[PDB]
């Protein structure tokens, strides 16, 4: 699991963006 | 090596002191981030447990609560929460069930702590005897005083023990906190702590 460097939420590899704020994975 | 962190959502009536509260933690305050698509400052609060470092990622609102309920995007993946009311303000306590509902709806069964902020003020309105919502469920309750740091750590310790499942988890050191801008009388703290016990063993 990677981490979104905008909100710090722990998303999944299958996720390509954030399931909380709709922010792109870098 | 991967880090231990939880999303913690901080909800309750506007004016209850949520922002004042998450901000007592200097490092969290300075490293906090800003989801602009949701109007939310996330505050990384690290606590040092006898088991290691744990990060509560506290989501604090940019005020949107005074004008209605929050969007799912806010509650998403919450893994614990703090509900806050103002002890000088009965209506904030009366809206506590409201928040709890809007929460559970999105976060099926997560640990929650109920908090009575502003205990520093002398003329209190919501005494310990009135605080009853937490009687039900899985709702630990603490008096707190953001501006004096009183019981600041309590809500978090209790949440850490649930998410780890270690009743014997301890914080080795109290995090770096902003100096108490008001004093918390040891008398009030003692009467109020006593008024909490003489309630848990009663009704
Ligand atoms: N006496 C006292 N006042 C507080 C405390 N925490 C917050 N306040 C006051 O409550 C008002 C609103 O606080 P704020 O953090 O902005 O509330 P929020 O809307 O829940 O985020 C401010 O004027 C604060 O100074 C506290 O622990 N004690
Ligand atoms: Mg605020
Ligand atoms: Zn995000």
């Amino acid at each position: 699991s990677w981490q979104c460097d905008t909100c710090l939420l722990q998303n999944k590899v299958t996720d390509n963006k954030c399931i909380a704020c709709q922010a792109a994975k870098l | 090596e991967p880090q231990v962190q939880f999303k913690l959502v901080l909800v309750g009536d506007g004016g209850t002191g949520k922002t004042t509260f998450v901000k007592r933690h200097l490092t969290g305050e300075s490293e906090k981030k800003y989801v602009a698509t949701l109007g939310v400052e996330v505050h990384p609060l690290v606590f040092h447990t006898n088991r290691g470092p744990i990060k509560f990622n506290v989501w604090d609102t940019a005020g949107q609560e005074k004008f209605g309920g929050l969007r799912d995007g806010y509650y998403i993946q919450a893994q614990c929460a703090i509900i806050m009311f103002d002890v000088t303000s009965r209506v904030t306590y009366k809206n506590v069930p409201n928040w709890h509902r809007d929460l559970v709806r999105v976060c099926e069964n997560i640990p929650i702590v109920l908090c009575g902020n502003k205990v520093d003020i002398k003329d209190r309105k919501v005494k310990a005897k009135s605080i009853v919502f937490h009687r039900k469920k899985n709702l630990q309750y603490y008096d707190i005083s953001a501006k004096s740091n009183y019981n600041f750590e309590k809500p978090f310790l209790w949440l850490a023990r649930k998410l780890i499942g270690d009743p014997n988890l301890e914080f080795v050191a109290m995090p770096a906190l902003a100096p108490p801008e008001v004093v918390m009388d040891p008398a009030l703290a003692a009467q109020y702590e006593h008024d909490l016990e003489v309630a848990q063993t009663t009704a």
